[PDB]
């Protein structure tokens, strides 16, 4: 019936005068945009259709085609910005928030999909849409005493449009926004599906990522216990938003980052810093490089852990990346530590790894890396060892590279090996 | 997970 | 400040 319409019949139909036949056009529409492959969403903005669909959305009389023309504009909303942008100009957005009060939950979640695809597009028709007020029809959908009651598909599109509504930070989501939705955002973050709870995390990880107040907002709702535990979790699709939710928590004031580390989180590392997905370990070592850069009492907490010989066996051997973020771990550590946790750093193995990284073709590495070195010749002059620490490096081969990074078209690195040779190597 | 569309 | 929001 409905099956490969050619755009002409569809517009042909649209224009009709028939409500049914415009039903049958629109779901033929609906069709060519949702076969799984190349939808000619540029056709049928191109014949002037979305002012159509968008009309269709009012008409309560019909769910059906009010339906149809949803889930047609929610794929063309889909699409690159333009298209989306087609679909908001159309007059969309303030009728797809009226269909979140819809008695028919199927058309509902439909509002509830093109509103997500719309506010995904960036900071601007996400704003536009919570001017239009969308967050409050959205929260009452939730405003259950048990969310396991809710049809699954039915809550994971409310949790991602709501994750959705939290991103992008230039400019990040209006404030009370973002208080509004919090309190629901936590509910969420409890739920026990895979997919909400990934997704509450990525909300959350959005949410965290800016100016330390914005962090502030988040760790004050107590959901940093419940993000260490989600850190454990089995499957890919949570750790991963989780881990970054903790990553940006620490990025902030001591006093936040001391939150994760009671809630436990330094446990879960000696995972983290051997997983075998790349980017989880690159997360992990940046995680660490902020920890490092913390308190004494907290780099303590890092040593209890026996996560520095974790970190001695990133830098050892990891992604590149991974490896420069292990840079950076090493190089706050030996930056605000005691003398005798920078000892301990390299009674741990240190030293060797971290000269074979001056073999680098990344200049900012090899700065963050002198840098180090620097940091603990410093520690053991305190100590007088400062020859033994000089030989050690010259044992594996790092004097005869500090030596020669003096010959380097850098500035830092010149210098910095120059004056380190010069001071240490002679 | 920016955009979905259902297919 | 030590702490860098490589973002």
């Amino acid at each position: 019936g409905t099956v490969n319409w050619s755009v002409e019949d569809i517009v042909k139909g649209i224009n009709s005068n028939n409500l049914e036949s415009q039903l049958q056009a629109t779901q033929a529409a609906r069709k060519l945009l949702s076969r799984e492959k190349q939808p000619p969403i540029d056709n049928i903005i191109r014949a002037g259709l979305i002012p159509k669909f968008v009309s269709f959305l009012g008409k309560t009389d019909c769910s059906p085609i009010q339906f149809e023309s949803a889930w047609a504009l929610t794929n063309i909303a889909s699409g690159t910005s333009e298209q989306t942008k087609a679909v908001v100009d159309g007059g969309a957005i303030p009728a797809f928030i009226s269909l979140l009060a819809s008695p028919h939950a199927h058309i509902s979640e439909q509002a509830v999909w093109a509103l997500g695809n719309i506010a995904g597009d960036g900071s601007a028709f996400r704003d536009l849409v919570i001017k239009h007020g969308a967050i409050d029809p959205l929260l009452a959908l939730l405003a259950v005493p048990d969310l396991s009651t809710l049809a699954c598909g039915y809550l994971r599109n409310l949790t991602w449009t709501l994750s959705n509504l939290c991103r992008n930070k230039n400019p990040a989501p209006p404030l009370d926004a973002v208080e509004q939705i919090l309190p629901t955002l936590v509910r969420l973050l409890h739920h026990n599906d895979p997919e909400v709870l990934a997704d509450s995390c990525w909300a959350i990880s959005y949410l965290t990522d800016g100016p330390n107040e914005r962090i502030e907002m988040v760790v004050k709702k107590g959901v940093v216990p419940q993000l260490v535990k989600l850190l454990g979790a089995t499957e890919l699709p949570i750790v991963t938003p989780a881990l970054r939710a903790i990553g940006n928590i620490v990025t902030g004031t001591d006093e936040q980052t001391q939150k994760v580390i009671d809630a436990g989180a330094l446990a879960v590392f000696p995972s983290l810093l051997t997983n075998p997905k790349t980017n989880i370990q690159k997360e992990a070592t940046w995680t660490m490089s902020n920890i490092t850069a913390g308190r004494q009492d907290q780099i303590q907490q890092v040593v209890n852990h026996g996560l520095v010989p974790f970190l001695v066996g990133v830098l050892s051997k990891a992604d590149f990346k991974t490896q420069k973020e292990a840079a950076w771990a090493i190089t706050n550590y030996t930056s605000g530590g005691t003398v005798e946790q920078i000892v301990y750093l390299v009674h741990c193995g240190i030293i060797e790894p971290l000269m074979n990284l001056l073999s680098a073709k990344d200049t900012k590495i090899i700065q963050v890396i002198l840098d180090a070195i620097s940091n603990i010749f410093q520690a053991a002059e305190k100590l007088g060892e400062t020859e033994k620490l000089s030989i050690m490096i010259e044992e594996c081969g790092g004097l005869d590279k500090i030596e020669a990074l003096q010959r380097h078209e850098n500035e830092s690195v010149y210098k910095a090996s120059l004056n380190l040779i010069e001071k240490y190597f002679s | 997970p920016k955009k979905k569309r259902k297919v």
